[PDB]
């Protein structure tokens, strides 16, 4: 249980400095841990930036630096870039094995904010004819890349037979994602209202349909 | 315990 | 151009054993340590171990020593990882990461993949249903429900359509996938001209072309 921890998510703009930190559960993160920082960009592309607490991996831009702050290891990115939007991973060496953190999902506001473009599709009769119903809610063109999807049947929150995908980057760099609600054709025939609630940057959007 | 030499198979 | 090529994905039945690969090119293979990392969404990353290409010198994460065997073939410059007696828990992406020693310590280069799926589920063709509205002008769609195992190919109007199309990643309920692809068009083309998605599931040797109709 020697666990390593990091900031879930942080936000910054192009040009600003941002710092990510890394906790050791045993205690102070020291040099004997050889802090390693790794970047993961969209579609599993990993690249190590800093190794051994502060050694910059060759070929890495100079705006990346590492150190220790307090009893934590830190990753300093100065002059924040748009491509720098990615999730950053921390790795510590505890004598005979490595241990990563959960990763910090960093957001570099390189474009305007745009609320989600939601579309609610009702169940197709073809699928209905097999005694099963599925509501599909496509969510495109939103930025930043985080939304919270909520389904509601007859105005009441449902939380069963629901699947939401993790936001995925679009062509134009904005984020898209889908959610689904599956029920039996039967169950679908007793209710009247169905709605896909999407919450983005504190603003909530809904799309409803009445069977 | 490692980080070299004494350990091939562990 | 330092490179670490890895097979995109491999499907295997629970109880079997796979041998993943990591071909190296660009640098002197035997002067860099190689590592293997395991990732499962929700969990983050786990260090499996490392092999020293020059010595064959090996070092494991105790939690992976009776499950993984690292090795390399110097002439071909590739690194291998044999996983044994496969279970559900071993379904994941397995990375190979090149490691730098002295001057300092670096985890510079990473191969890009190999998501391993360990399932005892039989192939299943998808079911395609047209998603039409009830009621950039109008959005349509295709639901590709219950197919196994990945991937699937969705195209719209055999390529005639480039914009608006948004194929989403698959969800996995009841050990069975599902995804959907969307395409938005000028209220003119619809219902005037018509859109048709082209779902294709290679494993099940199936190809369904569905035209979206009024509702």
């Amino acid at each position: 249980q020697a666990v390593v921890t990091q900031e879930s998510a942080l936000t910054t703009s192009p040009g600003e400095t941002v710092t990510l930190t890394c906790r050791s559960s045993t205690g102070a993160v020291t040099t004997s841990n050889y802090a390693n920082w790794v970047q993961e960009k969209p579609d599993h592309l990993f690249t190590g930036l800093i190794g051994g607490t502060n050694n910059r991996a060759p070929g890495v831009p100079a705006r990346f630096s590492g150190s220790l702050i307090g009893d934590k290891a830190a990753l300093t990115i100065t002059g924040g870039q748009t491509e720098d939007e990615a999730i950053y991973f921390c790795a510590l060496w505890y004598s005979n094995h490595w241990v990563f953190g959960g990763g910090t999902k960093l957001t570099v506001l390189g474009q305007p904010k745009s609320s989600p473009s939601v579309t609610l599709f009702p169940p197709s009769s073809e699928e209905l004819a097999t005694n099963t119903a599925t509501l599909v809610c496509t969510i495109t063109d939103f930025y930043p890349g985080v939304v919270t999807v909520d389904w509601t049947v007859d105005g009441t929150p449902v939380t069963q037979g629901m699947e939401t995908t993790q936001p995925s980057k679009q062509s134009n760099n904005k984020y898209m994602a889908s959610s689904y609600l599956t029920l039996t054709a039967a169950a679908w025939e007793r209710h009247s209202s169905y709605s896909c609630q999407v919450t983005h940057e504190g603003h909530t959007v809904e799309k409803s349909l009445s069977r | 315990d490692l980080w070299t030499t004494a350990i091939p198979t562990i | 151009q330092v490179q670490l090529q890895q097979p995109g994905a491999e499907l295997v039945k629970p109880g079997a054993s796979v041998k993943l690969s990591c071909k190296a090119s660009g640098y002197t293979f035997t002067s860099y340590w190689m590592h293997w990392v395991k990732q499962r969404p929700g969990r983050g990353l786990e260090w499996i171990g490392r092999i020293d290409p020059n010595s064959g010198g090996t070092a494991y994460n105790e939690k992976f020593k009776s499950k993984a065997t690292l090795t390399v073939d110097k002439p071909s410059s590739t690194a291998y990882m044999q996983l044994s007696s496969l279970t559900s828990e071993d379904s994941a992406v397995y990375y190979c990461a090149r490691y730098d020693y002295y001057g300092g310590s670096y985890f510079d280069y990473w191969g890009g993949q190999t998501t391993l799926t360990v399932s005892s589920a039989k192939t299943t063709p998808p079911s395609v249903y047209p998603l039409a509205p009830g009621s950039s002008m109008v959005t349509l769609g295709c639901l590709v429900k219950g197919y196994f195992p990945e991937p699937v190919t969705v195209v719209w109007n055999s390529g005639s359509l480039s914009s608006g199309v948004h194929t989403f990643p698959a969800v996995l309920q009841q050990g069975l996938y599902t995804l959907s692809s969307s395409v938005t068009v000028p209220s003119s083309p619809w219902p005037s001209e018509t859109v048709t998605c082209n779902v294709a599931h290679p494993a099940s040797s199936t190809a369904v072309d569905k035209a979206i109709v009024p509702r």
